[PDB]
RNA sequence: AAAAUGAAGACAUUUUAACGAGUAAGGAAACGAAAUGGCGUAAGGACAACAAAAGUAGUAAAGAUUUAAAGUAAUUUAGAU
RNA sequence: AUAAACAUACUUUGAAUCGGCCAAGUCUGGUAAGCAGGACUGGCGAUGCGGGAUGAACCGAACGUCGAGAUAAAGUGCCAAA
RNA sequence: AUUGUGAAUUAAAAGUAAAAAUCCGAUAAUAAUGGAAUGAUAAAAGCUAUUUAAGGUAAGAUUAAUAAAUUUAAUCCCGAGAAUAGAAACUCUUGAAGAAGUAAAUUAUCUACCCGUCUUGAAACACGGACCAAGGAGUCUAACAUGGAUGCGAAUGA
């Protein structure tokens, strides 16, 4: 039976990383957040002022407003049988840029490089390039032939039991 | 007026001839590859199957919510119900999760032929209409270049470009009963039980089930 | 019981893809035989199905299933105490036949189910290398014994009447 | 007359009969509490653009 | 059995004329026939709106018709609801088809040079609908909607049904 | 549920498809393609032989006892005393 | 990738209910309990049918009225179909 | 110190390497012959006959070159479409001397714990109930709200 404190059950959650105490990097306060970005809430116990509630720890949210010192973040919270929208205002020390769209932005960039080539190619009248193939779950690999010149065989059989004492 | 019936009949034969050409040509190419590999002393690795038929083995009582959702995603909502499923990383993991409730394997062409011809049906206007003519197949799957029952059989077996649209139109098959296992359906087929991946041995079960 | 010849390769960073694993697996069918093969790879070479390709799985048929041979089987089984290695000898005409005897014999003498026994190897020994106390007597040239107390044989189930007529008798046979 | 205190049994089954009601799109587009200067710029342009739009209507 | 998400229950859409109005029954018979044969989305719309309950067919005033008909000079406003009269503002010349016209609304429309049509004349003249503008009145203007919800709510409080000692 | 037909037929239309367990509880009446379908008790206003003698009844009412028939059922119908 | 148009989003009004109990490749107190209390799921309550001789919970499987077949759990000396 | 058997291997003969029987593997399908449950009776996108010929991908056949071939050429065979012509109306038994069905009584195999209620759980060694008839318990007035049908509508009611 725990208590109803604001920071209950935080012996391990709010502990600093091993050999990671003291000041934070200057990239945390220098990184520029724009409205619409994706950020991850990461409570920093070393800064007691403005510490976000521990339930929002590790939640990926979107930036909805940028203030002189605080970055508004919009995350989803689960209630009895519904989902509500929580709007916060955290200092940059307690957040971190999110890489949730890291690979998506490579596929957005690759299709734009092809499209920029296609418009030019149509200007010269030459046939245009095809769009990149979509990602697929690991497909059944096709048949193949193995050259036996550089192939060695090792027999596999159950092993005689050997005592570990 | 009704002269299109003769033209449609001729067109179906043209498609049927073409489909059997593709199936037989690929069958030959594999056979010679194994033959030539033995001549050269090399090793030939077969291709993994791309098609899987799964049968629901157990009832609707006592299923965890995670398993209940997966069986609904595969349209196995009733005991003794078979559907065709593409093989990839996603589906194989899903079938492993629901292993105690399904038995599955790789069908042969004759297994696909008999299932579609005898137990085949289509969902037209929300009605599970059984297959009785090519016109009803042309109406439902004309936009997908499937105008006869042999295109339907060939597309399922080879998993063509429009497998998803063709497969999703085919209502889940309702099968008979058969001797499920040797010991019981409470153990994996590897142990002699009923559920699990039977590989090509699922055709013996389907023989008594269709 | 059937015997299979299974080969596979591993295609990943750890194992070079020029080394092929072979085994001869006894199993009721090829599906069970493959499962035994994959567990041997996984428990001895860290090879998993998702990162390996099967190549061949062909049955191995007895070459001359009309010659009586003394088979010797080296196996390990798990009891309540621990794990032990046994060497039992059987007289049969087929390798798969001898393994069928071994599984039945182990399940009776030791009450050990099939899923505790791993067949390390099965070979053929000479006539005088049989050490089984009972089986040693039938390996000679001049074995001879009168089978007594024979129950009379029935040609088929057709003549299996429930109640018979007259007296009953055995056969010195 | 001691009674059972609390149990989470059957609670998840209840919460999913009518599943988790997601918020609508308009929930994410609220603007209350935005930056003060940003709201001033946006209001200034919306007033300027409306007046230009209206004088054309009055012109025609 | 079969694991269904939910069992089959009656669809919550009306398909006939509510009540025992003989004339409104025939209108649904007429537009149910037209929508089935002509297969026009306009007749399917009029047929659907004829089957709503009285609360769901709110009124449209002559002031609202005039604003919506401003840039539609030769057109026929079609509203499946009673058309009242806004005495505050003048009524221009326009043709309206509606279920019922207020005595003052019918006089105002006629006196301006317009016409008051019923739905059978509209179907006789424009069956599929060619020079018509579909119009329906506002629904949220009902005072009953004010009291819905929790009046203690922080965001959109209700309106606290008046009663004993309400301040 | 969806198609087709629809001033009156009729069995609350025709066709196809899916479905049918259940305590507490809910589904008021009316609504032609009917937003569940019906049985029974008593009283009030009408209708009940359409050609000017217009429901049944001393040529035996209501009731009672049973025998059979219709309806899944609530119940109804008819014969005999 | 897979499924989804009798899909999806609901709005209003309102009934009953908040004594619970069981199982477990789970946990806490207790020597222990068919004890007391919890996490996740499935059930009984509200539930009949086939099997375990009999049994609220076990195994198969959930039910409109029927006919014919293939089955499930599990069985095949007699009671008892094999 | 002559000889016997022999797994296995080898030579020559025979063998184009599809018979039959048994075992081991693989399968269960096309067909035929008899039935069963629910039906139907009608003529065909039936079946059959004559014409030309899309086709026969190991395999319709014969050949030849060659061959651990689902490798090539020839000329025979059959033949889908289509056009043209052809064909299905029946027997027996029982029944106002009581058919088919239905009902009542008895017998036989299978089957069946006391109803109502509180309760997690009652057939309960939990409570009410000896039997029958008649009576017997969500109604009326008043205020508000939602909702379906109704009239009128900046008015409605009076």
């Amino acid at each position: 039976p725990l208590s109803n404190g604001r920071n209950r059950r935080t012996r391990k959650l709010f502990k600093r990383p091993f050999r990671g105490h003291g000041l934070s990097n200057t990239s945390t306060i220098l990184h520029t957040y724009k409205v619409g970005d994706y950020v991850t809430i990461l409570c920093n116990s070393s800064i007691q002022h403005g510490l976000p509630y521990k339930a929002f720890h590790g939640k990926t949210g979107r930036v909805w407003n940028v203030n002189p010192h605080a970055i508004g973040v919009m995350v989803n919270k689960k209630v009895n049988n519904r989902i509500v929208v929580k709007r916060l205002h955290i200092s940059p020390e307690h957040i971190k840029p999110s890489g949730c769209q890291k690979d998506f932005l490579e596929r957005k960039a690759a299709v734009a490089a092809i499209r920029k080539q296609n418009i030019q190619l149509k200007k010269e009248g030459k046939p245009l390039l095809p769009l990149p193939a979509k990602r697929l779950p690991k497909q059944p690999r096709p048949a193949e032939l193995i050259k036996g010149a550089d192939i060695k065989f090792t027999t596999v059989a159950p092993l005689k039991f050997e005592e570990l004492y | 007026c009704k002269a299109r019936c003769q033209a449609f009949r001729k067109e179906v034969i043209l498609r049927t001839i073409k489909n059997h050409k593709d199936i037989e040509a690929a069958k030959k190419a594999v056979y010679t590859a194994k033959k030539n590999a033995e001549i050269n002393g090399d090793l030939y690795a077969e291709a993994d199957p791309k098609l899987i038929v799964a049968i629901r083995i157990r009832g609707i009582n006592g299923v965890s919510p995670k398993i209940k959702k997966i069986l609904k995603l595969l349209r196995l909502r009733q005991i003794n119900n078979a559907v065709f499923i593409k093989a990839n990383a996603s589906t194989i993991k899903m079938l492993r999760l629901v292993d105690p409730y399904v038995t599955y394997g790789y069908p042969t062409l004759e297994t696909v032929q008999k299932l579609i011809y005898k137990r085949g049906a289509l969902k037209i206007n929300g009605n599970r209409m059984p297959i009785t003519s090519n016109c009803m197949i042309k109406k439902a799957l004309g936009d997908k270049d499937v105008v006869c029952v042999d295109d339907l059989v060939h597309e399922i077996y080879t998993v063509g470009k429009h497998f998803k649209e063709v497969n999703n139109k085919l209502a889940p098959f309702k099968l008979n009963g058969a001797k499920i296992a040797e010991k019981n359906k409470k153990i994996h087929f590897i142990l002699g039980g009923g559920f699990g991946n039977r590989e090509l041995l699922i055709n013996k079960l389907l023989a008594n089930m269709i | 019981m059937k015997e299979y010849y299974i080969t596979a390769r591993c295609t990943d960073k750890a194992h070079n893809p020029n080394e092929i694993f072979r085994s001869r697996v006894f199993a009721p069918n090829y599906v069970v035989a493959k499962s035994k093969f994959w567990m041997m790879l996984k428990k001895q070479h860290k090879v998993k199905k998702i990162n390996a390709e099967l190549l061949q799985c062909q049955p191995i048929f007895e070459k001359n299933p009309t010659v009586v041979k003394n088979y010797q089987i080296f196996l390990r089984y798990v009891s309540a105490g621990g794990i032990h290695n046994i060497t039992k000898q059987y007289r049969d005409v087929t390798r798969v036949g001898a393994v069928r005897q071994m599984y039945n014999d182990l399940a009776s003498q030791y009450r050990t189910r099939q899923d505790k026994i791993q067949l390390i190897s099965i070979t053929t020994v000479g006539d005088k290398a049989v050490k089984n106390p009972v089986l040693h007597q039938f390996v000679g040239h001049h074995v001879k014994f009168p089978m007594v107390h024979c129950k009379p044989v029935i040609a088929s189930k057709r003549f299996n009447l429930p109640i018979k007529a007259g007296k009953l008798t055995t056969k010195l046979c | 007359s001691k009674d059972k205190n609390r149990s989470s049994h059957n609670q998840s089954h209840k919460a999913h009969r009518n599943g988790f009601y997601k918020p609508k799109k308009s929930a994410y587009m609220s603007t209350k509490g935005m930056n003060v200067q940003v709201l001033k710029n946006t209001k200034a342009q919306r007033k300027f653009a409306l007046a230009k739009k209206l004088e054309a209507k009055k012109a025609a | 059995a079969i694991d269904l998400d939910r069992h089959h229950v009656r669809k919550h859409v009306s398909k006939t004329a509510r009540g025992n109005n003989a004339y409104m029954k025939l209108l649904v018979r007429l537009y149910g026939f037209l929508a089935r044969r002509t297969q026009s989305k306009f007749a399917k719309t009029i047929l659907h709106r004829l089957c709503l309950s009285r609360v769901n067919r709110p009124i449209v005033s002559t002031s609202k018709l005039a604003c919506l008909m401003k840039k539609h000079p030769e057109e026929t406003a079609v509203c499946v609801n009673t058309v009242t009269y806004d005495s505050r503002y003048p009524v221009p010349k326009m043709n309206v088809c509606a279920l019922k016209f207020t005595k003052t609304a019918e006089a105002a429309i006629t006196k301006a040079g317009g016409k008051c049509l019923r739905f059978d004349e509209l179907a006789l003249k424009a069956p599929t609908g060619r020079k018509t503008v579909l119009i329906r009145g506002k629904r949220n203007v009902r005072e009953a909607l004010k009291h819905f919800g929790k009046v203690c709510a922080k965001k959109n409080p209700a309106k606290q049904y008046k009663g004993k000692q309400t301040k």
